[PDB]
């Protein structure tokens, strides 16, 4: 007996925080206004082809406010967990299957995505996207010192072991890079230095190990801001949104995209933009 | 397959041009009902020719979703007013079914989309604030918008009513709202001759016709405060019947084109501006 739903995110900074509980099992109670907080459990364990122990995390951001309004909003219940895997999602062949959120939604482990997923052709051909309830775009995460032009530099478009970029693996900067032919020489370099998490990747560029990370600016930007070692470089490419996943099924689409409707009207959202992303 | 469109001329989006004797270049042809007399009902469809961001949007989905269409301009309103619960408009059209789909300028709302299914935005809008270059104002929330009368002389400005710019205003700022219906302009057009007039001190309305304006304007005048800052951000789409059959494909068709970088052909060709 249980109408909840079975919420997955990931984590992504600013939109989801992951952090321990305390020695009871609760949140440590932070303030902006207190900041809400969610129990989610995880495997705390990371790295390829190892055993997945699930243990309750607490979880924030703008992600998480835009769930609680959510489900306030609809009147739903939900429980929260970490994507097992902790990847995004792309379709790779084995008969093809979904990885990451897109698997676990795909196979009912999930019965909402709700992280800074973006909206492409691949994914919405399987499943349902709510209106967005972020426009952002690709840029390039590089040290402070380093200098490329944008996406159309020839340090990227003619690469060398010289200088290592890379993107998240089972990505949607993986899945953009893949399908289109034009970059394809610049997705042969990519492939063989595709982090496993953003975090780990961003980290590669603060220890000298990757020069140049292609990412969602939202996540970029935000990273700039508080880490002045590292600066954004070039415009933006390939401006995509971040929405609300679903299966195309669900009787709970229409209500979660005029939710969102709302909220961007009302400003609710760019509430939520002042509290947790704007050197 | 054979589907009944509806559109609305506002530059660069929807560019409404007359027959050569027909439609030449990248213009498809559009037809206008245009009434004999005012104390009448009779008319006829006068064939013109539309161009524009919009209508190259519409002839790339004809092709991939693969439709053919009789295009139409609205002559019972413009984008969509719901007056005693009866939609006009663009929106008008397509919950009343006289068309399959609305393509414009038409921006996403939740309002309309209780009426309406719209497909993914293409293009990004909301509310901007055009003002001479120099106007010192914070944005909507700034208290010259929010309390006009606690400036002696006060703030002008105004918007072009019946559109979702005056809809949200309604909404969210009761007090500006009944202000600003004194300084309500005809159109655009009007809306930036009494700016550069001297006769109005900031136009609210929609993001991406001002930016456009602020990026053409002749001697660079005319700007939208911030970086072309947007309130309320939202999105033009196209909007189709609830449950439509099409709006999958037509979803699909345009997350395509994003993919393809034929999006940034389409706003680099019609969207760039000189400012
Ligand atoms: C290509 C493109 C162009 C404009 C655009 N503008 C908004 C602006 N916008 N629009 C809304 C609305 F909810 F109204 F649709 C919310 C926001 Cl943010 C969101 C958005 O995602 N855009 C997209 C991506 C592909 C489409 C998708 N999905
Ligand atoms: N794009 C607007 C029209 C302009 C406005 O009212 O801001 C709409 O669809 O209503």
């Amino acid at each position: 007996m249980s109408t909840r739903l079975k919420i997955v995110t990931i984590h992504q900074e600013p939109f989801v925080y992951v952090k321990p509980t305390l020695s009871d099992g609760t949140c440590k109670e932070e303030f902006t206004d207190p900041v809400k907080k969610v129990i989610c459990t995880g495997p705390n364990d990371t790295s390829p082809g190892s055993p997945r122990h699930t243990v309750p995390q607490c979880c924030y951001g703008f992600c998480i406010d835009l769930l609680i309004k959510l489900a306030r909003t609809m009147n739903f219940t939900y429980e929260v967990h970490l994507v097992a895997d902790g990847k995004f999602g792309t379709q790779e062949r084995v008969k093809k299957e979904w990885n990451g959120m897109m698997g676990e939604l795909l196979s009912g482990q999930a019965d909402m995505i709700v992280a800074p997923l973006t909206i492409n052709n691949e994914r919405a051909q399987y499943i349902e996207f709510s209106k967005p309830f972020k426009y952002q775009g690709l840029t390039i995460l590089v040290k402070k010192g380093t200098r490329i032009t944008g996406i159309n530099d020839p340090r990227l478009r003619n690469p060398s072991d010289k200088f290592i970029y890379a993107t998240v693996k089972q990505s949607s900067v993986d899945i953009y890079f893949r399908r289109q032919v034009e970059l394809s020489t610049m997705y042969r370099h990519m492939e063989k230095h595709n982090y496993e998490s953003a975090a780990e990747a961003i980290q590669a560029v603060r220890d000298n190990k990757l020069h140049a990370f292609i990412w969602d600016s939202a996540v970029l930007e935000f990273e700039a801001s508080q880490k002045c070692d590292l600066v954004t470089t070039g415009e933006l490419f390939f401006r995509s949104g971040f929405g609300i996943g679903m299966r195309k099924d669900s009787p709970w689409k229409q209500n979660v995209s005029l939710s969102i409707l709302k909220s961007h009207e009302n400003g609710f959202m760019e509430d939520l933009d002042k509290t947790w992303v704007r050197c | 397959n054979h589907l009944s469109i509806v559109t609305l001329e506002e530059a660069p989006f929807v560019i409404v041009e007359d027959i050569d004797e027909t439609c030449v270049r990248n213009t498809v042809p559009c037809r206008k009902f245009v009434k004999i007399n005012n104390s009448t009902n009779e008319g006829m469809n006068v064939k013109k020719c539309c161009k524009g961001f919009c209508i190259d949007i519409l002839k790339k989905l004809s092709r991939t979703v693969k439709f053919t269409y009789d295009l139409y301009l609205v002559t019972n309103g413009k984008h969509g007013k719901k007056v005693n619960n009866v939609w006009n408009g663009m929106i008008g059209e397509v919950v009343y079914q006289r068309a399959v789909m609305a393509v414009g300028s038409l921006t996403i709302n939740e309002e309309r989309s209780e009426v309406v299914d719209f497909s993914v935005p293409f293009v990004e809008t909301g509310i901007s604030v055009m003002v001479s270059r120099g106007t010192q104002v914070t944005g909507l929330s700034d208290k010259k918008f929010q309390r006009p009368h606690d400036y002696s002389p006060p703030f002008r400005f105004g918007t072009v009513p019946n559109g979702s710019t005056e809809r949200n205003i309604r909404n969210n700022y009761p007090y500006m709202h009944q202000y600003m219906t004194k300084f309500n302009q005809k159109g655009v057009e009007d809306a930036l001759v009494s700016l550069k007039t001297g006769k109005l001190d900031a136009f609210i309305y929609d993001a991406a016709v001002l930016n456009y304006k602020a990026g053409r304007d002749e001697g660079c005048k005319l700007v939208t405060i911030g970086s072309g800052y947007i309130f309320a951000t939202t999105g033009y789409g196209i909007a189709l019947q609830k449950g439509s059959p099409w709006k999958r494909q037509i979803d699909l068709a345009l997350l395509q084109f994003v993919g393809d970088g034929e999006m940034e052909e389409l706003e680099t060709l019609w969207l760039t501006g000189i400012c």
